[PDB]
RNA sequence: CAUCCGGGUGUUGUCUCCAUCCAUAUUUUUUGGAACUUUUC
C-alpha cells in the first residue's frame, strides 16, 4: 500500500539522513518535490559516519542522492 | 518510443554485461521500452547464483550478448 | 524564468569558460543554443599548470560547460527582463 | 506554457526550491558544494528549474595538490554563470 | 590554419573537423550530417589518441559519432 | 515492327537513384524483395507501374509532351506492338529499382507486372511462383468479382504475402458522384467484403494492408502516409501511433476529442470521412470550380504547396493530375505498406518448401535457382530466373533440369550450359550486370535450348551434396487449356 | 473516452465550408466531353478544318430513316475510311 | 529526425564497426538498429580495451553505452543525404 | 512476456527477500523487502540491510533507495 | 512515287504601341558517476 512519494510527504518536518554519489548527512526535512530534491534544517555532515560539520539550513540536489533514512 | 526488438532473444539464456565491469547470466522472460530486463535467475561471473528470478534496470546494461544462438 | 533566454541575450561577449574537465577557454561567444551549446570565436584553450593552445572557432557542447565566466561590465537586472 | 510556468513558480514557492528563491530575494551571501570539490561562496542573481545560477561577488574554494601535498587556494571572480549538474548541496550561513 | 566566421554548426556543413570526446580521443573528418543531439556523421574519419607520449593514429572511414561522448568540435581546414 | 524496345547503352534512362548504388543492395539478401502485381482487367496495374517508374527515372525518351501531362496514360511496361494495338497486357513484364521506404532507408524491389485478362492467368501463375508478395489491384467500381476471389485464393494458396490496392477512385466521384458519406460506406462494403475471403488475416486501412490510389490521376496514399505529411504538425509526436488507429472505424470527432459515441452532439461524420474523403472531395471540386487565385492561396495556407506560373494554366484534367501528384509525393506509402507487410521468416521457408521437396536447406556456395519462363525481349530471347541460393557468374557451366524430369528425383545426369549474359529486366530496356546474388530475379542468355517451360538450375561443388539437393516441381498453371485448334 | 487531442485541431481544409460550388456541377459536366470542349485551351484551326458533319455519320444509322439516307451513311463512311 | 540514425538504419546488413564507452570495439553485420542506437550485430568479433580479441555470435548493444560507429564507405555514395 | 512493472508489483504483493545491487558501486549491496512502487525504478524498502560484498553484515534501518542508482532485483 | 491547300518550334531582322520550427531537468544522448591518489614507461 505505501508508495514512495507519500512516504516522503509524511516524513516532512522529521529527521532524515542522505548518502551521495560519498558522504552521509543528517537533518530535519523541510519539504520535497516530484524530482526528489531536498531542503533540510540542522544539517550535519557525516563524513563516513563522522559528523565533520553542522551547516544548518541546506538544499540537496536530487541527482547526487543515494538513499533516505531515519 | 519504439520497442526494443528482443523477441528473438525471448526464452534464451543471455550474458547481460552490466555496469562496472560486471556480468549476469539467465534465461530471458521479459522487457520494456526502457530496456529493463526480466530474466529467470543465474550467476554473477568463480561463480555463485543469487535469486530465483531477477530484474535488471535499463541504464545498467552495457550489453546483452546471447549465450544460445 | 529561463536562464537560456539570458544566455541567448549575451552576444558577442569575450568570456572565459570552465568545463567539467576543468579546461579554461577564453573566447568571444558568437552564439549559444537553447541547450547551452556554446559557439565561440577568437578562442584560447588553457589547462588548470601547462602551456596554451589557441584556435579560431570552437563549438563546445552544453553538457560540458560547468561555469561560463561572464564579462567585467554587465547590467544583470536589465538582462533578466523578458 | 504560461500556466505551466506559473505552476512551476508556485511549486518552487511551496517546496524545496523555496529557500533558494528566498535567498535570491534577500541577496545574502551563500555557499554551494559542487561535484568537482569546489566550495562556491557567492551572491546569487538568477535561478531556474535546473538550479543553474548567475553569480556575483564570487569566491570559489578548492585545493590544487599533487600528492603528498597540502595547499588551500581560493580566487575572487566578479560575475560568473554556473551549471546545475555541478551543484550537490547549497547552504545559507546566517 | 584559417576559417570563416560562422553563426552555427549547420551552416558550416562538409568542413574538415577536429572533434574531442570525453575519453580523450580526437576524431578528425568532414561533417556530413548533424543532429538534434549533436551526433555527427564524418566522411573520412581518423581517430587520433594520445597514450600516457606521442600521437597514436587510426583511420576509421565513414563514422556515426554519438553526441553524448562529444566534448567540442574545431575546424581543421576548408572544404574539398 | 515486332516490339518497341530501346537498343543502345547511351539511351537507357538515367535513374536518379544511381543504379550502381542499387546493384550493391544485391549483396544483402534480406534487403531486396520481389513484388508481383496482379488483378483483373483494367484495374490499372500497368499504369501503376508507370507511376512508380516515371517517379524513379529522371528523363524518359518515351514521354511525348502529350502523355507527360497526359490525357493518354504512358504505359511503360507494355512493350509489345501487339499489346499496344490490342490495348491489353499480354506477356508479363517487370522492372527492378530501389526506392526509399517512409523511414528513408532504401530497398531494392523487383516488380513483376502480370496481365489481367482471365485467359492469361497462365502468366499470373508465374507472377505468383516468382514474387515474394503480391499486390492485388482492385477497381473500386467493379468491386471484387469472382476472379479477384481466385486471385486471393491463389495468393494464400502459394504462401505469398498480400497487399490490396483500391484503384480508380477518380471514377468514383468524377463519374458516379457519390455523396461524401456514401463513398465511405462503399469502402466499408469492399474492405469488409475482402476480409471475408481472407481467413487467417483481416485487412484494414489502419493496418496498412490497403492502399487508396488512383493511377490515371497518379496519386497513391495510405492513411499512415497522409497523416505523416499533414496531421503530424498539429499534434505532438507521441500521439501519432494513437491518432492513426483512431482514424478508421466508426469513431467520430467533436472538439479536440475522439468519441466513439453514436454520432450524438450535433455534426456527424466518421473520422475517416472527416479527415480524408471530405478534404479529398474538396481537393477535386476546388481544383475544378475554384478560381486559380483563391485556390492558389489555399494550397499554400494548408498543404504547404506552391504553384509555378506555368502550372496555373493547363485544363481541368492535366491541371488536376498535376495538383494531386504535387500534393501526394512520390509513392512512399506503397513502398512502405509493402515493406513491413512482408516477413521472410514465416513465408520464405514455406514457399521454398511448396515449390520443391520439403527439407532443411543445403545452404552453401553451390547455386540453386529456379528458371521460370523463357521471355522474349527485343534482342533475341532470354531466360527468366530467380536465385534461391548461390551466386551466378558470367561464363559458368551449369546443370539445367527440365521440371518434367523432376518426378524422376552418377554420370548421364548432366545437361549443362554456359551463362553468357546476365541482365536486369527494366521493361523498355535491359540493363547489363556482371553477376547476380541470392534472391533477385534476373535474365540469362544462352539457357534457352535446355528445356521447355520451367526448369531448374544448379551447380554443385561435391558429389555427395548433389544427392542431397532438391528440385522444383512442374509449375502449376491455373487454367487448363480447353480451347483446341 | 481515454484521451483527447488539443482543441483547434480540425481537418486541414475544414476552414472552407462548402464542398460543392455553383459551377462545379458544370465543371464535372465538361470533364467528360468529346474534344475542343474538355481542354479549355488550344490553338486556332482553319475554318474548313472543323468537321461538323463527321460525328453524325461515324455513329450508327439509327432506325426510322429510309434506305436513301442509310446509303448515304455508307457512302460517307467509305470516303472517310479511304 | 536524426540523419545519423537514418544512416545507421541504412547500414543494416553491412559490416559495421562499433566501440563503446568501455572501449571494447566490435565489428559485425548490423542486424537491427532503432532511433535510440540500440544495435544488434551478427558474426561479431570483440576486442578488449587492453588488446585481446574474442569471437561471438549475436551481440546486442544499447546506444547509451555506444561511443562511435564505423559504417562502410559505400553508403557515402547514396541516397540518404540527397 | 512478463514486464518489469508487473514483476515489481508481484514482488510487492509477496513481501520477499530482495537483494539490490548499486549502479557504479561494486563493494556495496542492499537486502530487504519491497514496500513501494513508482513510475520510475524508485521504490521504498523497509527493513533494509547494507552488505559489503565478498571480493559480513552491517546495521541499517528502513530506506527508500533511489531509482537511478538501482541495478539488480530478485523476489 | 509526286504535286497542292495548310502547320509547329528555334534564331535573327524589321514594323507598330508604350516607357527612359517545440517549450523545459527523474533509465538511450544536453542536468553527466565526476574526481582524488599511486605504480610502470
Ligand atoms: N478513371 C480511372 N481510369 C483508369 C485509372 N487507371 C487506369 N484507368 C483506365 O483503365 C484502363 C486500364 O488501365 P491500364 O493500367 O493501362 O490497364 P491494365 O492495368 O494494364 O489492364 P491489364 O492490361 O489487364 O493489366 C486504361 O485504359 C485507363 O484509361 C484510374 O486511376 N482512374
Ligand atoms: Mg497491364
Amino acid at each position: 500500500p505505501v508508495n514512495p512519494k507519500p512516504f516522503l510527504k509524511g516524513l516532512v518536518n522529521h529527521r532524515v539522513g542522505v548518502k551521495l554519489k560519498s558522504t552521509e548527512y543528517r537533518g530535519t526535512l523541510v519539504s520535497t518535490d516530484n524530482y526528489f530534491n531536498l531542503q533540510l534544517n540542522e544539517a550535519e555532515e557525516f563524513v563516513a559516519g563522522v559528523s565533520h560539520g553542522t551547516l544548518g539550513e541546506i538544499f540537496i540536489r536530487c541527482n547526487n542522492v543515494l538513499y533516505i533514512r531515519e | 518510443v519504439s520497442t526494443p526488438e528482443l523477441k528473438k532473444y525471448m526464452d534464451k539464456k543471455i550474458l547481460l554485461n552490466i555496469n562496472g565491469s560486471r556480468k549476469v547470466a539467465g534465461i530471458l522472460r521479459g522487457y520494456d521500452i526502457f530496456l529493463n530486463v526480466v530474466l529467470d535467475d543465474a550467476m554473477e561471473i568463480n561463480n555463485h547464483q543469487l535469486g530465483l528470478q531477477t530484474v535488471i534496470r535499463g541504464n545498467s546494461i552495457i550489453s546483452l550478448e546471447a549465450l544460445d544462438a | 524564468m529561463k536562464l537560456v533566454n539570458f544566455l541567448k541575450k549575451l552576444r558577442n561577449e569575450q568570456v572565459t569558460i570552465e568545463l567539467k574537465n576543468g579546461t579554461t577557454v577564453w573566447g568571444t561567444l558568437q552564439s549559444v543554443s537553447p541547450q547551452m551549446n556554446a559557439i565561440l570565436t577568437d578562442v584560447k584553450l588553457t589547462l588548470p599548470s601547462d602551456n596554451i593552445a589557441s584556435l579560431q572557432y570552437i563549438n563546445i557542447r552544453g553538457n560540458t560547460i560547468r561555469q561560463i565566466i561572464l564579462p567585467d561590465s554587465l547590467n544583470l537586472d536589465s538582462l533578466l527582463v523578458d | 506554457r504560461a500556466e505551466l510556468e506559473e505552476l512551476e513558480e508556485f511549486e518552487f514557492k511551496h517546496g524545496p526550491m523555496s529557500l533558494i528563491n528566498d535567498a535570491m530575494v534577500t541577496r545574502t551571501p551563500v555557499i554551494i558544494s559542487l561535484r568537482n570539490n569546489h566550495k562556491i561562496i557567492a551572491r546569487v542573481k538568477a535561478f531556474d528549474r535546473h538550479c543553474n545560477m548567475v553569480l556575483e561577488n564570487v569566491k570559489e574554494l578548492w585545493t590544487e595538490k599533487k600528492g603528498k601535498n597540502v595547499i588551500n587556494r581560493e580566487r575572487f571572480i566578479s560575475k560568473l554563470f554556473l551549471r546545475g549538474d555541478s551543484v550537490i548541496v547549497v547552504l545559507k550561513t546566517p | 590554419i584559417q576559417v570563416a566566421h560562422s553563426s552555427r554548426l549547420a551552416n558550416l556543413i562538409d568542413y574538415k573537423l577536429r572533434v574531442l570526446t570525453q575519453d580523450g580521443r580526437v576524431y578528425i573528418g568532414q561533417l556530413m550530417a548533424f543532429d538534434k543531439h549533436m551526433n555527427l556523421v564524418l566522411n573520412e574519419c581518423i581517430e587520433e589518441r594520445v597514450p600516457k607520449i606521442k600521437v597514436e593514429k587510426r583511420v576509421l572511414g565513414l563514422t556515426i559519432l554519438r553526441g553524448e561522448q562529444i566534448l567540442s568540435t574545431v575546424v581543421e581546414d576548408k572544404p574539398l | 515492327e515486332h516490339t518497341i524496345f530501346t537498343q543502345l547503352k547511351k539511351n537507357i534512362p538515367k535513374t536518379r537513384y544511381n543504379r550502381d548504388y542499387m546493384l550493391s543492395m544485391a549483396n544483402i539478401p534480406e534487403r531486396i524483395i520481389n513484388v508481383g502485381v496482379i488483378g483483373p482487367l483494367h484495374s490499372g496495374k500497368t499504369s501503376l507501374m508507370d507511376l512508380l517508374v516515371i517517379d524513379s527515372h529522371k528523363r524518359i525518351p518515351d514521354m511525348s509532351k502529350n502523355v507527360e501531362l497526359g490525357w493518354k496514360p504512358l504505359r511503360y511496361l507494355d512493350n509489345l506492338k501487339q499489346e499496344i494495338d490490342r490495348g491489353l497486357s499480354i506477356k508479363l513484364n517487370g522492372s527492378t529499382l530501389l526506392c526509399t521506404d517512409l523511414e528513408s532507408k532504401s530497398r531494392m524491389i523487383n516488380f513483376l507486372d502480370a496481365p489481367g485478362h482471365v485467359n492469361f492467368m497462365d502468366e499470373t501463375a508465374v507472377a505468383l511462383a516468382a514474387s515474394d508478395l503480391v499486390l492485388i489491384v482492385i477497381d473500386v467500381v467493379e468491386g471484387v468479382t469472382f476472379v479477384v476471389e481466385q486471385l486471393i485464393k491463389q495468393s494464400i494458396k502459394n504462401n505469398v504475402a498480400m497487399c490490396f490496392v483500391i484503384n480508380k477512385l477518380d471514377r468514383l466521384i468524377l463519374d458516379l458522384k457519390l455523396p461524401p458519406m456514401d463513398a465511405y460506406l462503399k469502402l466499408n462494403h469492399i474492405i469488409a467484403n475482402i476480409n471475408s475471403f481472407t481467413k487467417g488475416n483481416v485487412f484494414s486501412p489502419i493496418d496498412n494492408n490497403i492502399i487508396f490510389a488512383s493511377t490515371k490521376l497518379g496519386f497513391t496514399f495510405t492513411i499512415k502516409e497522409f497523416v505523416s505529411y499533414y496531421y503530424a504538425h498539429s499534434i505532438p509526436s507521441s500521439k501519432i501511433d494513437d491518432f492513426t488507429t483512431r482514424l478508421w472505424g466508426s469513431v467520430y470527432y467533436h472538439k479536440g476529442n475522439f468519441r466513439t459515441k453514436p454520432f450524438e452532439n450535433v455534426e456527424k461524420y466518421p473520422t475517416f470521412v472527416e479527415f480524408i474523403l471530405i478534404p479529398l472531395y474538396k481537393i477535386f471540386s476546388y481544383a475544378l470550380s475554384m478560381e486559380k487565385d483563391k485556390l492558389k492561396n489555399l494550397l499554400r495556407s494548408n498543404f504547404r504547396v506552391n504553384l509555378s506560373q506555368e502550372a496555373l494554366q493547363y485544363d481541368p484534367q492535366p491541371f488536376l493530375k498535376h495538383v494531386l501528384q504535387l500534393i501526394f509525393r512520390q509513392q512512399t506509402g506503397l513502398v512502405d505498406a509493402i515493406t513491413r507487410c512482408y516477413q521472410p521468416f514465416e513465408l520464405f521457408d514455406n514457399k521454398t518448401a511448396h515449390l520443391s521437396i520439403p527439407g532443411k536447406s543445403t545452404p552453401e556456395g553451390t547455386l540453386w535457382a529456379h528458371v521460370l519462363k523463357t521471355v522474349d525481349y527485343g534482342g533475341a530471347e532470354w531466360s527468366l530466373v530467380r536465385i534461391y541460393s548461390g551466386l551466378l557468374k558470367r561464363g559458368d557451366t551449369v546443370r539445367i533440369l527440365d521440371t518434367s524430369q523432376s518426378e524422376s528425383r552418377e554420370d548421364d545426369e548432366t545437361p549443362s550450359c554456359e551463362v553468357e549474359e546476365i541482365g536486369l529486366l527494366g521493361g523498355r530496356y535491359v540493363y547489363p550486370v556482371h553477376e547476380a546474388h541470392k534472391g533477385q530475379i534476373v535474365l540469362i542468355k544462352g539457357i534457352s535450348s535446355a528445356y521447355i517451360k520451367s526448369a531448374t538450375l544448379y551447380s554443385v561443388k561435391s558429389k555427395e551434396d548433389m544427392k542431397q539437393l532438391k528440385f522444383f516441381k512442374p509449375l502449376d498453371y491455373i487454367t487448363e487449356a480447353v480451347f483446341k485448334i | 473516452g481515454d484521451f483527447t487531442l488539443p482543441e483547434d485541431f480540425a481537418p486541414l481544409l475544414a476552414e472552407e465550408e462548402e464542398l460543392i460550388l455553383p459551377n462545379t456541377k458544370d465543371a464535372m459536366s465538361l470533364y467528360h466531353s468529346p474534344f475542343p470542349f474538355n481542354r479549355t485551351k488550344g490553338k486556332m484551326v482553319r475554318a474548313q478544318d472543323v468537321a461538323l458533319a463527321k460525328k453524325w455519320f461515324l455513329q450508327h444509322p439509327d432506325e426510322e430513316y429510309p434506305v436513301k439516307v442509310k446509303v448515304s451513311y455508307q457512302k460517307l463512311l467509305k470516303n472517310y475510311v479511304l | 529526425n536524426g540523419i545519423p540514425v537514418k544512416l545507421l538504419n541504412e547500414a543494416q546488413g553491412h559490416i559495421v564497426s562499433l566501440e563503446l564507452t568501455t572501449g571494447a570495439t566490435y565489428r559485425g553485420k548490423l542486424v537491427e538498429s532503432e532511433d535510440s542506437m540500440n544495435v544488434q550485430l551478427r558474426d561479431v568479433i570483440a576486442t578488449e580495451p587492453q588488446g585481446a580479441v574474442t569471437h561471438m555470435d549475436q551481440i546486442f548493444v544499447r546506444g547509451s553505452q555506444i561511443k562511435f560507429i564505423v559504417v562502410p564507405d559505400l553508403l557515402k555514395n547514396a541516397p540518404l543525404f540527397k | 512476456m512478463v514486464p518489469p512493472i508487473n514483476c515489481i508489483f508481484n514482488f510487492l504483493q509477496q513481501q520477499t527477500p530482495v537483494t539490490i545491487w548499486l549502479f557504479e558501486q561494486i563493494g556495496i549491496r542492499i537486502k530487504g523487502k519491497i514496500v513501494g512502487f513508482d513510475e520510475f525504478m524508485n521504490v521504498v524498502i523497509d527493513e533494509a540491510v547494507e552488505i559489503p560484498v565478498n571480493s559480513k553484515g552491517t546495521p541499517l534501518g528502513k530506506i527508500l533507495l533511489k531509482g537511478d542508482n538501482i541495478t539488480l532485483i530478485t523476489s
